[PDB]
């Protein structure tokens, strides 16, 4: 997921719907970093 | 507080303007000085513009 | 119901509405008639279908009893034939029309406790049941039916009978005036079936506009108030103008031939006899009531006359229900479900130990 | 006229939102039509607060 | 009638999930509380006292908007009297304010630096949320990992 | 963005991109007094699946 | 009482009229009392005492200027007022002469050089 | 993991040089107001990095936590370095930059952070331009200190240029600069040139800078109020000049004389 949404976010040729698709993907990945941040402290 | 850089960001910009007219106008007094502060109301940043628009209100008394 | 249930009985003069408390509609709706030929002993749809070999009498005609046999018979056929419940397992709430004497309440509970012997009862007035659906303890209620009419001021949930204006209006008198004017127009009218047709067309087909003058002038020049009606009998009668001219007794009472004042004049002189401090309070929640909602459209004109009565710099807060003929019914339907109502409910012990007159004080 | 009485009720909604009531759009439409009958709002303040508490006993 | 609309008000504060018969019984508690009041200074000054309660807690234009919205509401009258009784009964930046590098004819007041201190609270509030999250994820799991077994499962309890 | 493009195609406007996200393929140098005949082709890959073909051809 | 109803009581003291009549002025009062409400500058009663003395010197009345001293002492002898600075500033501002300028005369510290 | 974070420091390091450099008189008058609008995110950035430093002393901050916290920054500060690089790559001053930002204002919508950022920068940048516009549209002559406005003035009405050596001043006296058109004023650009052209010859005999609009010209994306204002001024300018020319020094007498 991080590979696909990072290759298509330097694309200005993926257009404004793909840049909305990707914007959603970035919003879900932030919550995946939320978990691994909380897990990091309990270590 | 990052060595007080929160409080000194827009300071060094206002003061830079107040150190620029004080180097640009050197030996000017009289109407040759109001020909040298009216050359700094021709800026595009409103921060300098609203500062010099106050200094020029002061000098025209 | 949802707790220990009760009974509600609405003894009126247009119809008898019965059922168990906590049902929003009446469990049985019968018309208000007595048996014993002019069936053998029956009250209901079949008695009204066989009216021409039976007698028609109302138990409460205006708030007076015409016959003890009649009132006990119509009560008896309400409690035993219309519902068929056991009296020990359901207490009964009875009703009386606004402005009714205390002795009638004693005679009422004397019938109910002797012919059926329930361990508990309640006797209430109609206006308190009408207002309790309206969720208030204060207002003026104009009840206009087919045998009774009262403008009832009610303040603190106790209607003051000294300030209730009693007005005798009856739908029988309406149907009588209809027969006189159809004979004046020229029409055969001498039997019961055309009385049923004429009451049908006045309840359902008759029209009441917001203005009296405009629609009367327009329909007098060319009747746009007429519509053709072809019944399954095969009889054709119509006129729009005259059926709108007949109930004029609301504005000018001398058209029906009545001797007492019209309805707007009645609530106008009644609010003249309301206290000046309580006038704004009674007007803050003024309600339409009465059975005249059988044709809807009379309501807008009723609100217009009530708006013309009191000033317009005060913004009216008039409670306007769609249906207001089951008002006495829905009152008891809400009221017996609450347990606060049971503290004014009368048991058998106070009826036997402290006489009948305690039902006047404990129930109201 | 139904557009005007809509926009005024919309203005009615926001000033009860920043005062942080629990009333939403539909409860406000109910309460406005109940006040238009002539029901005392001082008692409606009590019945809504009791109903929201007795609702939580069910959940 | 109106008795149905009280039950509609009873339906609004109930969220959807007996459960239509709890409604008719909560309808009674609604009626028992409607007649407690019935048993036992214009509108616009009541707006001014709450506008005051705002303005003491800072945030001046927000009072300036509430007064403008009740001004066109004073241009239905019985419902604002309900709105002043319910207050807290529910659940318990732009760069054109404190910036002079932009604008068109922007005025001059010099530095303030007493909203720059509430611009550090503008960051402390963001930090107080993202620390509350790390407080709300280590607790929801310590409440399940610590017990005897069979407290997170209803099927073990049968 | 799909309804953004449909505001230049139910009101006045013409599509602009080189990365097509909307079906309209205008024909350059045909804009004269004759454009009520074919000038804007319906290309299927940028038709959305929340519109049927009768809707995605009527908007043209 | 609370302050919000107390400003209304002030609006009913000075105007004879009802508070449902005059509500524009009550609205103008609520803006200015609000958002500048509590003390935010340094209070000092001694400067205000010397300025009550300067007002009474402006009348050229030296006897009540010495009477004010024992009244100003008594205010501290009892000590049941939270803000002694406020009421003397208030009463000094509301003076009326039966029968100057302040850009040469130095006021109190604002706590804008000092952290709140 | 530390390699993962360095894009945001790279997208800080290529802006702070820009902010100092393009704030001088040589770099436009709009590049001024643009560099001043990229100060507002540095305020946020500075106080966040300071407070996170003070939070770290207690041990309430860590590296992984920091990475998780600075995710929205990783978008918004990257876009500005891309913008500064695009301004540097093709050097645009004045109206040409005001086309470049107009491209940037459509190049992102769905981000909704890299949309509002440009949406604020656009309104900031056309505050210096639209105040030259507030003189040229309501008066006859420019007072442009630079030559980066879309109109550029020339003189063919001079002491040594006669009226039969200039004929009509539609020849060269009023021209429009090639790339200093903001690229959304194209539909009105010829009328924009014609307007102050109408206005100066009524200032030439009278004084008329009067207009029925006199409204502060502002920008918003998907707004066309700065079209209608121009149209309403354009009507009155030609109306006053035509009504003045046919009344005083009329062509009615001169045509009959021809």
């Amino acid at each position: 997921i991080r590979r696909y949404t990072d290759q298509r976010s330097l694309d200005r040729s993926f257009g404004l719907v793909g840049q909305s698709f990707c914007a959603a993907l970035h919003q879900e990945l932030r919550e995946y970093y939320r978990l691994l941040s909380v897990l990091h402290s309990q270590l | 507080l990052r060595r007080l850089l929160v409080w000194t960001y827009d300071p060094k910009i206002r003061l830079k303007t107040l150190a620029a007219l004080v180097d640009h106008c050197q030996g000017r007094k009289g109407g040759e000085l109001a020909s040298a502060v009216h050359a700094y109301t021709k800026t595009g940043d409103p921060y300098m513009r609203s500062l010099v628009q106050h200094i020029l209100s002061l000098v025209s008394h | 119901d949802d707790d220990i249930a009760a009974l509600v009985v609405d003894n009126g003069s247009g119809m008898c509405k019965a059922g168990f408390a906590g049902d929003d509609a009446p469990r049985a709706v019968f018309p208000s008639i007595v048996g014993r030929p002019r069936k053998d002993s029956y009250v209901g749809d079949e008695a009204q279908s066989k009216r021409g070999i039976l007698t028609l009498k109302y138990p409460i005609e205006h708030g007076i009893v015409t016959n003890w046999d009649d009132m006990e018979k119509i009560w008896h056929h309400t409690f035993y034939n219309e519902l068929r419940v056991a009296p020990e397992e359901h207490p009964v709430l009875l009703t009386e029309a606004p402005l009714n004497p205390k002795a009638n309440r004693e005679k009422m509970t004397q019938i109910m406790f002797e012919t059926f012997n329930t361990p508990a009862m309640y006797v209430a007035i109609q206006a308190v049941l009408s207002l309790y659906a309206s969720g208030r303890t204060t207002g003026i209620v104009m009840d206009s039916g087919d045998g009774v009419t009262h403008t009832v001021p009610i303040y603190e949930g106790y209607a003051l009978p000294h300030a209730i204006l009693r007005l005798d209006l009856a739908g029988r008198d309406l149907t009588d005036y209809l027969m006189k004017i159809l004979t004046e127009r020229g029409y055969s009218f001498t039997t019961t079936a055309e009385r049923e047709i004429v009451r049908d067309i006045k309840e359902k087909l008759c029209y009441v506009a917001l203005d009296f003058e405009q629609e009367m002038a327009t329909a007098a020049s060319s009747s746009s108030l007429e519509k053709s009606y072809e019944l399954p009998d095969g009889q054709v009668i119509t006129i729009g103008n005259e059926r709108f001219r007949c109930p004029e007794a609301l504005f000018q009472p001398s058209f029906l031939g009545m001797e007492s004042c019209g309805i707007h004049e009645t609530t106008f002189n009644s609010i003249m006899k309301c206290d000046v401090d309580i006038r704004k309070d009674l007007y803050a929640n003024t309600v339409l009531s009465g059975g005249t909602t059988m044709y809807p459209g009379i309501a807008d004109r009723m609100q217009k006359e009530i708006t013309a009565l009191a000033p317009s710099t005060m913004k009216i807060k008039i409670i306007a229900p769609p249906e207001r003929k089951y008002s006495v019914w829905i009152g008891g339907s809400i009221l017996a479900s609450l347990s606060t109502f049971q503290q004014m409910w009368i048991s058998k012990q106070e009826y036997d130990e402290s006489g009948p007159s305690i039902v006047h004080r404990k129930c109201f | 006229n139904l557009n005007a009485v809509r926009e005024t009720m919309d203005v009615l909604l926001e000033i009860s939102r920043i005062l942080n009531t629990g009333l939403d759009m539909e409860t406000l439409s109910i309460c406005v039509r109940l006040c238009e009958q002539g029901i005392n709002p001082e008692a409606l303040s009590s019945v809504i607060k009791e109903l929201r508490k007795a609702t939580e006993a069910l959940k | 009638s109106i008795t149905q609309l009280f039950d509609d008000l009873c339906e609004a504060l109930l969220p959807a999930a007996n459960r239509k018969r709890a409604k008719r019984s909560l309808k009674k508690v609604a009626y028992n509380a409607l007649f407690t009041n019935l048993f036992q200074l214009p509108a616009r000054n009541k707006i001014l006292m709450l506008s005051f309660d705002l303005r003491v807690g800072g945030l001046g234009p927000k009072a300036d908007r509430l007064e403008e919205l009740v001004e066109e509401l004073e241009a239905v009258g019985s419902v604002l009297d309900l709105l002043v009784q319910l207050a807290g009964s529910g659940p318990p930046r732009d760069y054109f304010l404190n910036n002079k590098h932009v604008g068109r004819n922007v005025p001059y007041s010099g530095y303030d630096c007493d909203d720059l201190s509430v611009f550090e609270m503008d960051v402390q509030s963001l930090i107080s949320r993202e620390e509350c999250l790390c407080h709300s994820m280590i607790q929801e799991t310590l409440q399940v990992m610590e017990a005897a077994p069979g407290t997170g499962l209803p099927t073990v309890g049968l | 963005p799909v309804l953004s493009f449909l505001y230049r195609w139910i009101y006045d406007g013409e599509l602009e991109d080189t990365y097509h996200e909307f079906f309209v393929a205008s024909d350059p140098t045909v804009k004269t007094d004759r454009l009520w005949h074919d000038k804007y082709t319906l290309r299927k890959s940028m038709i959305p699946s929340f519109m049927t073909m009768d809707q995605s051809r009527k908007v043209l | 009482k609370s302050p919000n109803v107390l400003l209304q009581n002030l609006c009913c003291r000075i105007l004879g009229r009802s508070e449902a009549d005059v509500a524009q002025q009550f609205q103008y009062a609520v803006r200015v009392i609000g958002s500048n409400f509590a003390p935010t500058v340094e209070r000092d009663e001694f400067l205000v005492a010397e300025k009550i003395k300067k007002e009474l010197i402006r009348q050229r009345r030296e006897a009540d200027a010495a009477l004010f001293s024992e009244l100003h002492r008594k205010l501290h002898s009892q000590g049941v007022l939270k803000n002694k600075w406020s009421i003397l500033y208030l009463l000094l501002s509301l003076s009326e002469d039966p029968r100057s300028y302040a850009t040469l005369f130095a006021q109190a510290l604002p706590r804008d050089a000092h952290s709140t | 993991l530390v390699h993962r974070i360095l894009p945001v420091a790279a997208s800080y390091s290529a802006v702070t040089r820009f902010i100092e450099e393009k704030s001088s008189f040589e770099y436009g008058q709009v590049n001024h107001a643009l560099a001043a609008a990229m100060r507002t995110l540095v305020k946020e950035h500075l106080i966040l990095v300071s407070q996170l430093e003070q939070l770290h002393r207690q041990g309430l901050l860590s590296l992984q936590k920091l990475w998780f916290y600075i995710q929205p920054a990783m978008r918004t500060m990257d876009i500005l370095a891309s913008l500064a690089t695009s301004v540097d790559k093709g050097e645009c001053l004045g109206g040409s930059t005001l086309s470049l930002l107009h491209d940037r204002s459509f190049s992102y919508t769905g981000d909704s952070q890299a949309q509002e950022l440009c949406l604020y920068l656009t309104k900031a940048a056309s505050a210096p331009y639209f105040e030259v516009l507030e003189k040229w549209i309501y008066r006859g002559i420019i007072h442009d200190p630079y030559s980066e406005f879309m109109v550029e003035e020339h003189e063919l009405r001079k002491e040594r240029i006669q009226e039969d050596y200039n004929d009509k001043y539609w020849d060269q006296r009023y021209t429009i600069v090639q790339q200093q058109i903001p690229s959304f004023l194209q539909k009105m650009a010829d009328k924009i040139l014609s307007t102050g052209k109408y206005l100066n010859v009524v200032r030439e005999c009278g004084h008329d800078v009067t207009c029925p609009v006199a409204k502060e010209i502002i920008y918003t994306l998907k707004e066309r109020a700065y079209v209608e204002q121009i149209e309403k001024a354009f009507n009155y300018a030609s109306k006053v000049l035509l009504d003045f020319l046919m009344e005083e020094k009329e062509l009615v007498a001169h045509l009959r004389s021809i």
